[PDB]
């Protein structure tokens, strides 16, 4: 990513849901509830010197969430070239019409899939 | 393969950028890609609607999305902006426009009819 | 075993100046301008509350610079600009003009046949 995103206080997205992946802001060390669960289920005077890495938890999780908060606003656009912002909805539309269904049949079943989704999440 | 001898759909693959196409150099010991890639710029910003509804039928765009030039409905493509008079032949009809949320109010022209009207003039 | 660690150099280039930076690895100042890392003891910088891009890498989120008299600072790194879009359900970001650039990129082929 070229920039960093951060997502807007909004979070209508035509009943879609990403409060599980999107960090809260409460937290000390800015994370999601997803995270952390991932960072929860993984568990010398010889020379040995354990070099820390560069980027530490907290900046992977910035770059994380840039990245997911581009392609939440975005599309995929950010990719390309700057960032152009589009709802979810006409988003999630470009994406069916990429795989052969047409657009009309998400916005006719728009709450069935975001239900769906959030059910999956 | 997909950058040189043809035109991959793969982004973030052969620079940055949509992809157009490539150009190979010798290098010792290696090569040196020259990607062509197309980055826009120069946006405004627009009003959207994801529908429009004329005579109680929906109207999906085949094509493209319904932007903004002011406050008017008007229709042209995802990644160019180069707007068009909505007709016909430019969207489809499926459905009821009740169930079809957040959609907005515009007339559609057609290009039959003026020919038709053609006709009843005389 | 009392404590040790290795010895490393933060430096720009020999073509700017001979000014340098002396990082101890694993084991804190009291032992040896003093700033503490996660990293260790880095003696020889200043710490600033500006973020720049990284320019040498030191570890936990740390990077110096010489810039301008002239000397070593070491900073916090940041990610880029911070920016946002605004969003609605009723926006979208459509484009008028373009450009035509061309990125190099380079990727090794083969090495020389020893034997
Ligand atoms: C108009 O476009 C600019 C360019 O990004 C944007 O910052 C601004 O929010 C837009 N106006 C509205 C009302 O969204
Ligand atoms: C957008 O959200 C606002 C909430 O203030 C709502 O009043 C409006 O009807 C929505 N418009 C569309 C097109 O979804
Ligand atoms: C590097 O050093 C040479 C000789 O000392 C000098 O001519 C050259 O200008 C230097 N490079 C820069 C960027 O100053
Ligand atoms: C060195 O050990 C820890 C780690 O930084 C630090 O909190 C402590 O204060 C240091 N020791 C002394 C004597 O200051
Ligand atoms: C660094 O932080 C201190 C407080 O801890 C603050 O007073 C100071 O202004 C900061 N430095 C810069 C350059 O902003």
């Amino acid at each position: 990513v070229k920039q960093i995103y951060k997502t807007p206080p909004i979070k209508d997205f035509g009943g879609f849901n990403f409060s599980q992946i999107l960090p809260d802001p409460s937290k000390p060390s800015k994370r999601s509830f997803i995270e952390d669960l991932l960072f929860n289920k993984v568990t010398k005077f010889n020379g040995l010197t354990v070099l820390p890495p560069l980027l530490t938890d907290e900046m992977i999780a910035q770059y994380t969430s840039a990245l997911l908060a581009g392609t939440i606003t975005s599309g995929w656009t950010f990719g390309a070239g700057a960032a152009l912002q589009i709802p979810f909805a006409m988003q999630m539309a470009y994406r069916f019409n990429g795989i052969g269904v047409t657009q009309n049949v998400l916005y006719e079943n728009q709450k069935l899939i975001a239900n769906q989704f959030n059910s999956a999440i | 393969s997909e950058c040189v001898l043809g035109q991959s759909k793969r982004v973030d693959f052969c620079g940055k950028g949509y992809h157009l196409m490539s150009f190979p150099q010798s290098a010792p010991h290696g090569v040196v890609f020259l990607h062509v890639t197309y980055v826009p710029a120069q946006e405004k910003n627009f009003t959207t609607a994801p529908a429009i509804c004329h005579d109680g039928k929906a109207h999906f765009p085949r094509e493209g999305v319904f932007v903004s030039n002011g406050t008017h409905w008007f229709v042209t493509q995802r990644n160019f902006y180069e707007p068009q008079i909505i007709t016909t032949d430019n969207t489809f009809v499926s459905g009821n426009c009740d169930v079809v949320i957040g959609i907005v109010n515009n007339t559609v022209y057609d290009p039959l009819q003026p020919e038709l009207d053609s006709f009843k003039e005389e | 075993p009392c404590s040790f660690g290795g010895v490393s150099v933060i430096t720009p280039g020999t073509n700017t100046s001979n000014q340098v930076a002396v990082l101890y690895q694993g084991v804190n100042c009291t032992e040896v301008n003093v700033f503490q890392t996660r990293a260790g003891c880095l003696i020889g910088a200043e710490h600033v509350n500006n973020s720049y891009e990284c320019d040498i890498p030191i570890g936990a989120g740390i990077c110096a610079s010489y810039q301008t008299s002239q000397s070593i600072i070491a900073y916090t790194m940041s990610l880029g600009a911070e920016n946002s879009v605004a969003y609605s359900n009723n926006s979208i970001a459509i484009p008028t003009n373009f450009t035509i650039s061309v990125t190099t990129e380079i990727l090794p082929v083969s090495m020389t046949k020893t034997s």
